[PDB]
C-alpha cells in the first residue's frame, strides 16, 4: 500500500508549518 | 587599530622607533632605565602590525609588544 | 589621418605601391609569387563562397605575399619616420 | 618653540613620467599623504611606486596614496642624500594634518615634552589572567 | 622624438597612463560616444539601449551550443533561455543599486581633461540606477525577442 | 511515487528560486550600512 | 474594531485609516512603502471586481440551466475565429487598461476609459467604498471556491450546495478527495490565533527586526 | 591642480589634485529621437521602483517552476521522458 498523493500533501504542509516554528525560533535566537 | 603597548623592561635603545616603518612610537623621558627615556605608541592608528618592532626589541622578554586586533584601511596597508 | 593620430604618413604609400613592384618579378619556377597569388585568388572561389579547403597552394600564396607586404610597410613606416634613422 | 610647518601648494614636483603605481580612487573619496623636502641638487632618486624621478634644485613636493610609502621615501632621502622632510595628511574636504615630524624633533630622539602613551608600568607576564576578565571586550594588555 | 606615452592628464603621480589605446582620437570619440557615457542623456534610455544589445547579442549562443541545439525548436528554446539570463542580470542591477546608492556624502566634484567642472552622472544616484535597471529589462527583454524574430526573417542566415 | 509532478517543481524551487532568493537577501542584509 | 480573529493585535502600521482594515497582514507585505500599500489595495480591488463579475456570470448560467461554467469555453457557437477574437479582446483591453492606469495616475482610484470617477448616479463615498472591498473581498473567496469544487467535485456552484443540502454530514469538504489535507489545515488554524497570543503574552508586540516577506 | 608647470597639488583645487576626472563622459540631450524615447520611457513606467522591478524578476521565477511542471516535459527532457528495462545486478540482487 504505497502512500498516496494527500499524504504527501499533507506532510508538506506539516513542514510548512514545522518551518513557520523554526523561522520563529531563529528569529528569536538573533535578538 | 592594533594594541601596542611598552613595558618597564624597556632599556630606552630607541630600536623599535628606528624600525617603525610608519611612524608609531617615540621616545619620551623616563627614570627607570639608564638611558632615562622610554617607548610610546601615541600615533597607533596608523600602525600596521609588521612586528618589526619587536624584531628589534633587544630584551628578554620584549619590552613593546603589538596584539592585531580591529583592521581598518590603514592597519591593513590599502591603497585603493 | 583624417582620424586617429596614427603616424602612417601618406607619403608613405610607397611601401604597398612598390611591394608588388619586386613581388611581381618572377621565381623561375610558376610565373610569379603575386602572378599566382592573384590566380589562385581569381579560380580557387573569390576567396568569399565556398572556401580555400584546408591546406591549399593559396593558403601559402596568401601568407607569404601579406607576410612580405606587412614587413615592408612596417619597416618603411618606421624609416621614413626615423628621418634617416635618426634614433 | 615649535609650530607645524604651513603645506606649499606652489612647490614643484619631481620630474617624472608616470606610472601606473600612482594614487588610485582611495585619494579621492578617503585620503591621501604628501611629503615635501628640500635638496641642493638636482638628482635622480627611486620612487616607492616603482620607477626613477628626479628632485630639482630647492623645494620638492610629492603626493602618495599611504603614509608608510611617504615615509619609506624620507627614510632613503636620510640615508642616501641626507634630506629632511615633512609628512602631511590630505582629505577630500581640504583639510591637511601634519605627521611625522609631530615636534620638529625626531622621535628615535628624546624631545622631553612628548606624551608617553601607551607604556604599561608591569612586565609581560604580569599580566591579568585571561579568565579574570572574561566577557569583557577588553585583552589582557589594557588592564 | 615624439613620445606617444604620457601620464595621465599631465600628472605623473596618479595610477594611470596615457598611450594610443586610451588616449587614441577615434577610440576616445567611440568609447565617449556609448550610452554609458552619457552624463546629460536620461539613464532609461541609455539602458534600454544596453539591454537590447545585450539581449540581442546573447541568443546566439544558447542557440547554436544549447542542449537541444540539433532540434528545430531551438530558437524558441534560446529565446526563453536569454530572457531567463536577461532577467537574472537584471535582478543583478537592482541588488548592486540597492547596496550601492543607500546613503549620501559630500563627495568630491568632477571635472573634465581640460578642467572644467561637470556634475557627477546621474547613473550613480539611487532614482538613477533605477530607471536604468527598468530601461534594461524593457530592452533586454525585447533585444532576446528580437533575436528570435532575426531567426525567422534574414533571408541568408 | 505518488505524484510524480512534486519533484520536477520542488528541486527547481530547492534549487534555483530558493538560492538566488537567499542569496540576493544576504547580499543585500550584509551590505545595509544600518540593519 | 472587529480584526481576523477575536482579540487580534493588529500591525503598528494597521493602524485603521485604510478601509476594510481588519488587521490582517502575518506576512508584513505593505508595512514598509506606502505607495506600494496603495498600490496592493487598486490590484486588490481590480481582482475583487473581476470576481464579483465572474461569480455573478457563473451563478446567472448554472441559475438558466446552461453547462458548466468551466467547459463553458468550448460550447461557444459563433461567429469570429478564435484568432480574430484573441485580438479583438487584447486590443480593447490595452486601451481601457491604459485609460485605468491614467485614472489612477491621475485621482489615485479606478475609472472607466476617459472618465477619472464614472459615477453617473453620483454613489460615490467612504461608506460605499467599504461595501466594494467586502463584496469583493467575498466574491474573490466564492470564485476560488467555485474552482476549488469543480475539481474536486464534478458539480458547479448550485450542484455542490444541493448535494451539500441533501446529506451535510457526509457531503463536505472533510469527505472529499482533499478531506484529509483540510484536516490538517483546520486544526492547524484552529491553534494559530491562540500561539499568536502566547506571543503577545511572552515576548509581548513590540515589533520585530525582520518582516516575513520583505521584498 | 594648477599644473601650468610641475605643481601637481593645489589645495584651493584639490579636486583636479586626485585625479577625479571623466575621463569620457560628455554631457549632450541632443541624440534619442523624441518620438522613440517616449515610447520607451512609456513603457517603462512604473517599472522604476525595487518592488515592482523585483516583479519582473519574480515572474522568471515563476518560469523556472513552470519549465519543471510543464516546459521540462515539452522539450522531451531524458529525466522526464520513460525508462526501458533494467538490470539485476553484481550477484543475485536487483
Ligand atoms: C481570463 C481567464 C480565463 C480562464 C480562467 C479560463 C479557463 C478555462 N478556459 Mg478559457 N479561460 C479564460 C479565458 C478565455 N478562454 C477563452 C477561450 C477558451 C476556449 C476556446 C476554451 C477555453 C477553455 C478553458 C478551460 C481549460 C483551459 C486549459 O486547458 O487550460 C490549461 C492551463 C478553462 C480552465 C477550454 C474548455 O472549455 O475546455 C473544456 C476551451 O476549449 N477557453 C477566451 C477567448 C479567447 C478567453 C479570453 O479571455
Ligand atoms: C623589405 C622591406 C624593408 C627592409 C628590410 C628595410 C630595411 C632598412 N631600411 Mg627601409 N623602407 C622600406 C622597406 C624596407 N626597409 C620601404 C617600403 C620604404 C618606403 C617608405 C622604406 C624607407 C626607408 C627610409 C627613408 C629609410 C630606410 C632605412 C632602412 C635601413 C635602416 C632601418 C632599419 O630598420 O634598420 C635595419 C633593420 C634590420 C637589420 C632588420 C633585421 C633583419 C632580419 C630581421 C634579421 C634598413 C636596412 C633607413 C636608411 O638609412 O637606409 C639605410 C632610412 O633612411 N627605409
Ligand atoms: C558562443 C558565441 C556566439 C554564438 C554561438 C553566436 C551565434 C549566432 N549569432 Mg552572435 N554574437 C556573439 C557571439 C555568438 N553568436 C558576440 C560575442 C557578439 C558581439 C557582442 C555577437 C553579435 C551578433 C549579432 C549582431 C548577430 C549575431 C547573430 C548570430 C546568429 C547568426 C548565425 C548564422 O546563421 O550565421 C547565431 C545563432 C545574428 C542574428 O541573427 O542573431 C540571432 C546577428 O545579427 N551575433
Ligand atoms: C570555459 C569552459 C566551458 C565551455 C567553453 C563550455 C561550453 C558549453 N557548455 Mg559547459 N560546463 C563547463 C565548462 C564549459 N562549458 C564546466 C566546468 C561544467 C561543469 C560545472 C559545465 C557543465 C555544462 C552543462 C551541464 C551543460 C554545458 C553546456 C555547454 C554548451 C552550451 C552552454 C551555453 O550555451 O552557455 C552560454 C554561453 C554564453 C552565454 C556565451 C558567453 C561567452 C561569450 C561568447 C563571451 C564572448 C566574449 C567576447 C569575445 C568579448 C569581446 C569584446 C567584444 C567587444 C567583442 C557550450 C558549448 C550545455 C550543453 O548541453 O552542452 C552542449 C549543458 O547542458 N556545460
Ligand atoms: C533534512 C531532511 C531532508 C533532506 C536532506 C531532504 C532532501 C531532499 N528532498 Mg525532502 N522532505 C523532507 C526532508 C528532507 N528532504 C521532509 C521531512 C519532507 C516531508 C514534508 C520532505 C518532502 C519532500 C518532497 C515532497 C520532495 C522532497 C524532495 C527532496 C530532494 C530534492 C530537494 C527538494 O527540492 O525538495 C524540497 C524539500 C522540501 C520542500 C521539504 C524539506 C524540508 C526540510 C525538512 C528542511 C530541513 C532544513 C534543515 C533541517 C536545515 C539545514 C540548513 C540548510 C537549509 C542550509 C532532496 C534529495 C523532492 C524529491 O523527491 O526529489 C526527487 C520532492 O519532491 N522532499
Ligand atoms: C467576468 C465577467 C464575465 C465573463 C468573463 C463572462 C464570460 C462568458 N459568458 Mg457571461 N455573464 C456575466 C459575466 C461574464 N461572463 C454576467 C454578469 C452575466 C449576467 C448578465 C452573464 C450572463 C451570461 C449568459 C446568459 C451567457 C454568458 C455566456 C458567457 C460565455 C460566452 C460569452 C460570449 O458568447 O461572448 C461574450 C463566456 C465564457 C454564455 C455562455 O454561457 O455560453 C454557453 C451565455 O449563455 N454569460
Ligand atoms: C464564500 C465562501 C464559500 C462558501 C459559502 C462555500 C460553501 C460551500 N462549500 Mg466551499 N470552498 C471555498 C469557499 C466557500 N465555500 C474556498 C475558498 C475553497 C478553496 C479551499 C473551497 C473548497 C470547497 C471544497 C473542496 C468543497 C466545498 C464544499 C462546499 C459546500 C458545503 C460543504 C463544506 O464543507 O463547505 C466547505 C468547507 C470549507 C472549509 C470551505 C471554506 C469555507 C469558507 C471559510 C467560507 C466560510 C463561510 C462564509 C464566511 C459564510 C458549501 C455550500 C464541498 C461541496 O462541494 O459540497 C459537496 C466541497 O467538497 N468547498
Ligand atoms: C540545482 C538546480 C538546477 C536546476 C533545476 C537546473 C536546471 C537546468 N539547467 Mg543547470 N546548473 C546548475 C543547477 C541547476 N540547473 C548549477 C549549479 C550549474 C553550475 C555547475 C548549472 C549549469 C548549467 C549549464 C551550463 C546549463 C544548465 C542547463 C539547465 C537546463 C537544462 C536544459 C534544458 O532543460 O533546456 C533549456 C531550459 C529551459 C528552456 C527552461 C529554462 C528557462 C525558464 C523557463 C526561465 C523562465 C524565464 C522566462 C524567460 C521569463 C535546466 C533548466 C543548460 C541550459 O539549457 O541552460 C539553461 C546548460 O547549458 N545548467
Ligand atoms: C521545445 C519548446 C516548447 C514547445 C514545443 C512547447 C509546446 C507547447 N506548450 Mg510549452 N513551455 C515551454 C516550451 C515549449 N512548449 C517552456 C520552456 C515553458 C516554461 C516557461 C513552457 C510552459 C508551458 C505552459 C505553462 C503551457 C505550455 C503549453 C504548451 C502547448 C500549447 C501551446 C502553448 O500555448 O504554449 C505555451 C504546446 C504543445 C500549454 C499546455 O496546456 O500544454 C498542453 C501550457 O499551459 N507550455
Ligand atoms: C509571484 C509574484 C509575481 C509578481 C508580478 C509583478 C509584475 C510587475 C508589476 O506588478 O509591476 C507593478 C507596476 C506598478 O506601477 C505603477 O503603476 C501605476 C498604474 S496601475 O496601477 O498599474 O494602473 C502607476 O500609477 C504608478 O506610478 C506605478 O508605480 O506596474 C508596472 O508598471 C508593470 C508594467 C510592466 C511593463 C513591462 C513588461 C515587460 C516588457 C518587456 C519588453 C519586451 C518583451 C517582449
Amino acid at each position: 500500500m504505497p502512500i498516496a498523493d494527500y499524504q504527501v500533501f499533507t506532510a508538506l504542509f506539516l513542514a510548512l508549518a514545522t518551518g513557520i516554528f523554526a523561522v520563529r525560533l531563529g528569529v528569536a535566537l538573533y535578538k | 587599530s592594533h594594541t601596542v603597548k611598552i613595558y618597564d623592561t624597556c632599556i630606552g635603545c630607541t630600536q623599535c622607533v628606528r624600525a617603525c616603518p610608519t611612524d608609531v612610537l617615540e621616545m619620551v623621558p623616563w627614570d627607570g632605565c639608564k638611558a632615562n627615556q622610554i617607548a610610546s605608541a601615541p600615533r597607533t592608528e596608523d600602525c600596521v602590525g609588521c612586528k618589526r618592532c619587536e624584531s628589534a626589541c633587544p630584551t628578554d622578554f620584549l619590552s613593546v609588544r603589538v596584539y592585531l586586533g580591529s583592521e581598518t584601511t590603514r592597519s591593513m596597508g590599502l591603497a585603493y | 589621418w583624417g582620424a586617429y593620430e596614427e603616424p602612417l604618413s601618406l607619403v608613405a604609400g610607397f611601401l604597398g605601391w612598390f611591394a608588388p613592384s619586386n613581388i611581381k618579378v618572377p621565381a623561375f619556377g610558376n610565373e610569379s609569387l603575386f602572378g599566382a597569388f592573384h590566380a589562385s585568388m581569381l579560380e580557387n572561389l573569390a576567396n568569399f563562397p565556398q572556401g580555400p579547403a584546408l591546406t591549399d597552394k593559396f593558403w601559402i600564396l596568401m601568407i607569404t605575399w601579406h607576410l612580405g607586404l606587412f614587413l615592408a610597410l612596417t619597416l618603411g613606416n618606421i624609416g621614413q619616420a626615423a628621418r634617416k634613422q635618426g634614433y | 618653540a615649535f609650530t607645524p610647518p604651513t603645506l606649499q601648494s606652489d612647490t614643484p614636483s619631481p620630474i617624472f613620467g608616470g606610472s601606473t603605481g600612482g594614487l588610485l580612487s582611495q585619494a579621492q573619496v578617503e585620503e591621501f599623504h604628501v611629503i615635501t623636502w628640500e635638496s641642493k641638487k638636482e638628482q635622480i632618486f627611486e620612487m616607492p611606486t616603482g620607477g626613477a624621478a628626479i628632485m630639482r634644485q630647492g623645494p620638492n613636493l610629492l603626493k602618495l596614496a599611504r603614509k608608510e610609502q611617504c615615509l619609506a621615501l624620507l627614510t632613503q632621502l636620510r640615508t642616501k642624500f641626507k634630506i629632511d622632510g615633512y609628512i602631511y595628511r590630505v582629505f577630500p574636504n581640504g583639510e591637511v594634518q601634519y605627521l611625522h615630524p609631530k615636534d620638529g624633533v625626531y622621535p628615535e630622539k628624546v624631545n622631553a615634552g612628548r606624551s608617553g602613551d601607551n607604556t604599561n608600568m608591569r612586565r609581560i607576564g604580569q599580566n591579568k589572567e585571561p579568565v579574570q576578565i572574561k566577557f569583557s571586550g577588553k585583552i589582557p594588555a589594557e588592564f | 622624438k615624439v613620445q606617444v606615452v604620457q601620464p595621465v592628464n599631465g600628472d605623473p603621480f596618479i595610477g594611470m597612463l596615457e598611450t594610443p589605446v586610451t588616449s587614441s582620437p577615434a577610440i576616445a570619440w567611440y568609447l565617449s560616444n556609448l550610452p554609458a557615457y552619457r552624463t546629460g542623456v536620461s539613464p532609461l534610455l541609455r539602458g534600454v539601449e544596453i539591454g537590447l544589445a545585450h539581449g540581442y547579442l546573447l541568443v546566439g549562443p544558447f542557440i547554436k551550443l544549447g542542449p537541444l541545439r540539433d532540434v528545430e525548436n531551438v530558437a524558441e528554446i534560446v529565446g526563453c533561455i536569454n530572457g531567463a539570463a536577461t532577467v537574472l542580470i537584471l535582478t543583478l542591477c537592482l541588488a548592486y543599486g540597492a547596496v550601492t546608492f543607500q546613503g549620501e556624502g559630500p563627495q568630491v566634484g568632477v571635472k573634465t581633461l581640460s578642467g572644467r567642472s561637470i556634475p557627477r552622472d546621474p547613473l550613480q544616484s539611487a532614482d538613477g540606477w533605477n530607471k536604468f535597471t527598468a530601461g534594461f529589462a524593457v530592452g533586454g527583454l525585447s533585444g532576446a525577442a528580437w533575436g528570435y524574430l532575426c531567426t525567422q526573417i534574414l533571408p541568408y542566415y | 511515487m505518488s505524484a510524480q509532478f512534486l519533484p520536477s517543481i520542488l528541486v527547481p524551487l530547492v534549487g534555483l528560486v530558493f538560492p538566488a532568493v537567499a542569496m540576493a537577501s544576504m547580499f543585500l542584509y550584509i551590505e545595509k550600512e544600518e540593519i | 474594531r472587529p480584526t481576523w480573529y477575536p482579540g487580534a493585535t493588529p500591525p503598528k502600521y494597521l493602524d485603521g485609516t485604510m478601509l476594510g482594515d481588519y488587521g490582517f497582514d502575518p506576512l508584513r507585505l505593505g508595512s514598509k512603502d506606502k505607495d506600494v500599500l496603495k498600490y496592493y489595495r487598486e490590484g486588490e480591488l481590480t481582482n475583487g471586481r473581476w470576481a464579483m463579475a465572474a461569480v455573478a456570470g457563473i451563478l446567472f448560467t448554472d441559475l438558466v440551466g446552461l453547462g458548466p461554467w468551466w467547459e463553458a469555453g468550448a460550447k461557444v457557437e459563433s461567429s469570429f475565429d478564435l484568432k480574430t477574437l484573441i485580438i479583438i479582446e487584447v486590443v480593447t483591453f490595452a486601451i481601457l487598461e491604459g485609460f485605468r492606469v491614467k485614472a489612477y495616475e491621475k485621482t489615485g482610484e479606478t475609472g472607466l476609459g476617459p472618465f477619472a470617477p464614472f459615477d453617473p448616479l453620483n454613489m460615490r463615498s467612504d461608506e460605499t467604498r467599504l461595501k466594494e472591498l467586502k463584496n469583493g473581498r467575498l466574491a474573490m473567496l466564492a470564485f476560488l471556491g467555485f474552482s476549488s469544487q469543480a475539481a474536486v467535485q464534478g458539480k458547479g456552484p448550485i450542484e455542490c450546495l444541493q448535494a451539500h443540502l441533501a446529506d451535510p454530514g457526509h457531503n463536505n469538504i472533510f469527505t472529499s478527495s482533499v478531506g484529509n489535507e483540510a484536516l490538517a489545515a483546520v486544526l492547524v488554524l484552529s491553534i494559530t490565533p491562540c500561539l499568536i497570543e502566547a506571543k503577545n503574552r511572552l515576548q509581548g508586540t513590540d515589533e520585530e527586526e525582520f518582516r516575513p516577506l520583505p521584498w | 591642480k594648477y599644473g601650468e608647470e610641475s605643481r601637481y597639488f593645489d589645495l584651493k583645487d584639490l579636486e583636479n589634485t586626485v585625479g577625479s576626472w571623466d575621463m569620457y563622459g560628455q554631457e549632450d540631450k541632443s541624440r534619442y529621437n523624441g518620438l522613440q524615447s517616449e515610447f520607451f520611457e512609456r513603457a517603462a513606467n512604473g517599472l522604476s521602483r525595487r518592488e515592482y522591478i523585483l516583479g519582473l524578476v519574480a515572474i522568471g521565477g515563476a518560469g523556472i517552476l513552470a519549465w519543471g511542471g510543464k516546459g521540462a516535459a515539452d522539450v522531451r527532457l531524458p529525466t522526464v521522458g520513460p525508462q526501458q528495462p533494467a538490470q539485476v545486478g553484481p550477484r543475485g540482487r536487483l
